């Protein structure tokens, strides 16, 4: 019933300055406040501001403000978020949403403000890397593979940047006991993740692994093969 | 033990999220005394 | 705000409350709480300290007094294994969300079943070493990781522990990558991991 639509992810330097977009539609803009919410990874949300629309006037965390900046425009049914002096910290989620319901449509009547209505999360990455393609390495267990070894079969991807890396197994064919660990930042300021096939090679599905890697910002393609 | 007092046994106190709960009052703990001869 | 407790972990089916907090900075009708699963955008469970919004479960329950609050869950189900927030209003200016208590409902318990990974050809040939040390099948993630070769190599400044991943299979999983160079590969004669779980 009520849509908020955001922009897409955006990856930028330290110093740097971005913009970030938020469309409303099923409801009439004029009527409701529109905030704007961080959420780094892993921790927990935090507001950062918020704008009427029906004037432009704007209210802020102190703890954002100077860095941040609120905007509306009324002629595309849009609010906007600017974030100055970027940093690593940076990177995060920045939500838009309503702490608001002139009616609360679909959800209730009162609206006691309470973060009713959000937008999809626009992601912000910032680190000192520019645009870089994964390696990918294969991984068996123990000194040299081994018959029952086959039964743990993996890559570890290593040093992309940006998001995302894409990962499938034997052309997109094997999904039996794949598993992925979560992509971790390294202090190179670019990405890795790991992989595995968690069963032996008692098939012809598992006598041969192939790690199939995909990084859409550089266009790279990997078919790593495991043995 | 009776905190506030409803009658015909029954008490009532605030207590484990805490509630208002309805009992009937204990009087004491239980003992059988050791006695032999 | 403070929230507790950190993690909310009981079986399914039960009553479970979790509790939100303040100092006298905040005013007491304006209490609400919120769903998020992972990567998602939050869900307004509760407002008005105790009113659930249309189309949530008559099994949740919020209630408190002063500065005081909590929100009940009762019957539960695993759509409610997310993280929860509390939010109140900062009594006029400004909005504040609670920590966002992870309700790790129970789902089994298990030790770690436990796989290691020496350097490959490939990765060594590139002038790198990283050794790979893999835990699975375990409930809670109760899980702690030491490198060894074979006495200890877990104060290097290159190894890393990543978060732990849940799964279908009702557990927890991790991984511990020990990235080196070449030459370690050349001078340790032996690598090894060693696990401690369950306390």
């Amino acid at each position: 019933e009520v849509q908020l639509v955001e922009s897409g992810a955006e990856v930028k330097k330290p110093g740097a300055t971005v913009k970030i977009s938020c469309k409303v539609s099923g409801y009439t803009f004029t009527d409701y406040y529109m905030h704007w919410v961080q959420q780094a990874p892993g921790k927990g949300l935090e507001w950062m501001g918020l704008v009427d629309p029906e004037d432009g006037e704007t209210i802020y965390a102190e703890k954002f403000q100077g860095r941040v900046t609120i905007t509306a425009d009324t002629s595309t049914d849009t609010a906007y978020m600017e974030l100055s002096s970027l940093r690593s910290e940076d990177t995060a989620v920045y939500y838009c949403a309503t702490s608001s319901g002139p009616s609360r449509l679909c959800g209730g009547g009162s609206c006691y403000h309470s973060f009713d209505y959000w937008g999809q999360g626009t992601l912000v990455t910032v680190s000192s890397a520019s645009t870089k393609g994964p390696s990918v390495f294969p991984l068996a267990p123990s000194s040299k593979s081994t018959s029952g070894g086959t039964a743990a079969l993996g890559c570890l991807v290593k040093d992309y940047f940006p998001e995302p890396v894409t990962v499938s197994w034997n052309s997109g064919a094997l999904t039996s006991g794949v598993h992925t660990f979560p992509a971790v930042l390294q202090s190179s300021g670019l990405y890795s993740l790991s992989s595995v096939v968690t069963v032996p090679s008692s098939s012809l599905g598992t006598q041969t692994y192939i790690c199939n890697v995909n990084h859409k910002p550089s266009n790279t393609k990997v078919d790593k093969k495991v043995e | 033990e009776c905190d506030i007092p409803i009658g015909a046994g029954i008490c009532a106190s605030y207590q484990t999220s805490q509630s208002i709960i309805a009992y009937t009052m204990s009087l004491g703990a239980e003992n059988s005394v050791a006695y032999s001869n | 705000l403070t929230q507790s407790p950190g993690t909310l972990s009981l079986s399914p089916g039960e009553r479970a409350t979790l509790s939100c907090r303040a100092s006298q900075s905040v005013s007491s009708s304006y209490l609400a709480w919120y769903q998020q699963k992972p990567g998602q955008a939050p869900r307004l469970l509760i407002y008005g300290a105790s009113s659930r919004a249309t189309g949530i479960p008559d099994r949740f329950s919020g209630s408190g007094s002063g500065t005081d609050f909590t929100l009940t869950i009762s019957r539960l189900e695993p759509e409610d294994f997310a993280v929860y927030y509390c939010q109140q209003y900062g009594s006029s200016p400004t909005w504040t969300f609670g920590q966002g208590t992870k309700v790790e409902i129970k789902r089994t318990v298990a030790a770690p079943s436990v796989f290691i990974f020496p350097p490959s050809d490939e990765q060594l040939k590139s002038g790198t070493a990283s050794v790979v040390c893999l835990l699975n099948n375990f409930y809670p993630r109760e899980a702690k990781v030491q490198w060894k070769v074979d006495n200890a190599l877990q104060s290097g400044n290159s190894q890393e522990s990543v978060t732990e991943q849940d799964s279908k299979d009702s557990t927890y999983s991790l991984s511990s990558t020990l990235t080196l160079s070449k030459a370690d590969y050349e001078k340790h004669k032996v690598y090894a991991c060693e696990v401690t779980h369950q306390g």
